[PDB]
């Protein structure tokens, strides 16, 4: 039941809180988003209303502090910023309350679409990927690259997925060159898995942080790494089971909730074509296939 | 990127590179079982691994041995491929390795990209160029050694014999190429007019008979000719 207040308004925007959004005019008394549910990661995020092409926001989890957001007329955006004064901020959150100038997070009871896309995402792994230690939430925008894009330039503002090179020598063991290229398993499994990511909760975590990314700001490395962490599953004989039945939900919330309109732009054809009718998983993802049947027959 | 007509040139400065072809790596007869069902017999292949400006052919023997019960034959193929070439540069001295290889075939880019990870300044190239390295086993020494085999083995030629002697090796990739078209389209057509004169004999370190200056440009004439004819029969034209 935890509250994110504005300081004010100043320019015309759309706000998105997770999969939901409105619109605030310019000097609209718009006081902030009430009523977020408590146990889940969130994101706040902006669209000007002068400048459609760009896109940015803030993750967050409103147990880690008492957060706000306050527009800078110098940089030209709605930053977000911690209240360190836990007496100041409930005063400031109860007045605006009281005077109802804040919108309520617009959860049906039913509606499990957010836990759905965000089981396994945790703030501690967003803070690993994008790295500014001195705040306890994390800024995204459509701009940003990956430290994948960029060895193919500011180290500072980018996006800290795992590398995945299926063309690497990390991905192939010498003597091992066609088993290893063909059957990624090993990759998957002692690399990524046990190696690099511990267990199969901190890969589905940054597989749905980088969708999310791809999505809510247009990120093109973030649609790049979701794809990947897709390809080398589907990719690998040799996948725990469990792992399968999960990565199959995960894959179906995220294309039941993606804009029908963006399919072209978020889905690679390549990667759903291999992944549903030509890998080892072909006949795995049951919930994930019928989807993409229904809603996207064109790009298959 | 793609080797083409407009970098062609390209072959023959001082960048050691090689042609790798593929084609007859796998190598199988046709033929009805008992029971009236189809079987294939593989036979022994080779890899055509040749530097186009030295004229050095790194000729691998592939017996069929290799194939004995391993699955998806065709596939393997393109990794054992490119298998043997990482072991070929690997053999080689640093200043004798190749900086750049090309594959006559896309399908063996990625193979042959995975096994050269560890060199990663040789630059692995496709070619839009239709090199006609399949009729390779159209030259009786080179088919005589594939088929002899009993064991893998690795034989080293000079595919221009003496030519660079008198030509360039721009010169002598297009004789090359020309008699291998030729081979390709109409064995046969090709090797009669190869050998039908007695007096032209092939030396006992050769391929290709010792034609003079003169005698190469009436060959090479009626190479030109044989493939022309072929063109038109082809296509009704
Ligand atoms: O190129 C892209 N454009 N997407 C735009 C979007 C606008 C609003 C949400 S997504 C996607 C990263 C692949």
């Amino acid at each position: 039941m935890n509250t994110v207040p504005f300081t004010s308004a100043p320019i015309e925007v759309t706000i998105g809180i997770d999969q939901y959004s409105f619109n605030v005019k310019e000097n609209q008394p718009f006081h902030g988003i009430k009523d977020i549910p408590i146990g889940h990661v969130h994101v706040i995020h902006f669209q000007h209303a002068d400048n459609s092409s760009m896109r940015y926001g803030y993750w967050f989890d409103c147990r880690m502090g008492n957060f706000y957001i306050q527009y800078d007329p110098k940089d030209g955006l709605y930053k977000m910023m911690e209240e360190r004064d836990g007496a100041k901020f409930e005063n400031i959150v109860h007045n605006f309350k009281e005077r109802q100038m804040m919108v309520s997070y617009p959860k049906i009871d039913e509606d499990d679409t957010w836990y759905n896309l965000t089981e396994f995402v945790q703030m501690d792994k967003i803070r690993k990927i994008v790295r500014k230690d001195e705040n306890q939430f994390s800024y995204v925008d459509s701009s940003m690259t990956t430290v994948q894009e960029n060895e193919l330039s500011d180290p500072a503002h980018s996006l800290n997925y795992t590398v995945i090179n299926f063309k690497s020598r990390e991905a192939i063991r010498p003597g091992h060159e066609m088993e290893d290229f063909l059957d990624k398993s090993y990759y998957l499994n002692t690399v990524m898995l046990q190696g690099i990511f511990k267990n199969s909760s901190n890969y589905f975590g940054e597989l749905q942080f980088a969708f999310l990314n791809a999505m809510f700001f247009g990120n093109y490395g973030s649609s790049l790494q979701w794809h990947a962490m897709i390809e080398l599953i589907c990719s690998s004989a040799t996948v725990p089971k469990h792992m399968l039945d999960k990565l199959d939900e995960i894959l179906y919330y995220q294309i039941k909730t993606l804009p029908e309109q963006y399919s072209d732009i978020l889905l690679n054809e390549r990667v759903w074509n291999i992944c549903l009718y030509s890998s080892f998983q072909k006949n795995s993802l049951h919930n994930t296939e019928k989807i993409m049947e229904n809603k996207y027959p064109e790009l298959l | 990127g793609a080797m083409n007509s407009s970098n062609y040139a390209e072959l023959f400065n001082n960048d050691i590179k090689l042609f790798v072809d593929d084609t007859n790596v796998y190598r199988v007869t046709v033929h009805k079982t008992f029971e009236g069902n189809v079987a294939t017999k593989a036979i022994n292949g080779c890899i055509f691994t040749l530097n186009p400006k030295t004229g050095h052919l790194f000729l691998k023997i592939i017996h069929t041995s290799v194939w004995a019960g391993q699955k998806r034959l065709s596939q393997l193929a393109k990794w054992k491929t490119a298998e043997e070439v990482s072991a070929l540069v690997r053999s080689l001295p640093k200043e004798e390795q190749p900086k750049q290889i090309i594959v006559t075939r896309k399908a063996m880019l990625d193979p042959l990209e995975v096994h050269m990870l560890d060199f990663p300044n040789i630059a692995i190239r496709p070619t839009e160029l239709r090199l006609p390295f399949s009729a390779a086993m159209s030259i009786d020494k080179l088919s005589d050694v594939v088929m002899k085999a009993t064991e893998p083995q690795m034989v080293l030629f000079n595919i221009y014999d003496d030519w660079l002697d008198r030509i360039s090796s721009y010169t002598a990739f297009s004789r090359l190429t020309l008699l291998l078209r030729a081979l390709k389209t109409n064995e046969e057509s090709a090797k009669m007019i190869l050998l039908s004169d007695p007096t032209i004999t092939i030396k006992s370190y050769h391929l290709w008979p010792s034609f003079t200056d003169e005698q190469w440009i009436t060959i090479e004439s009626q190479m030109r000719d044989l493939i022309l004819t072929e063109y038109g029969r082809k296509y009704n034209v």
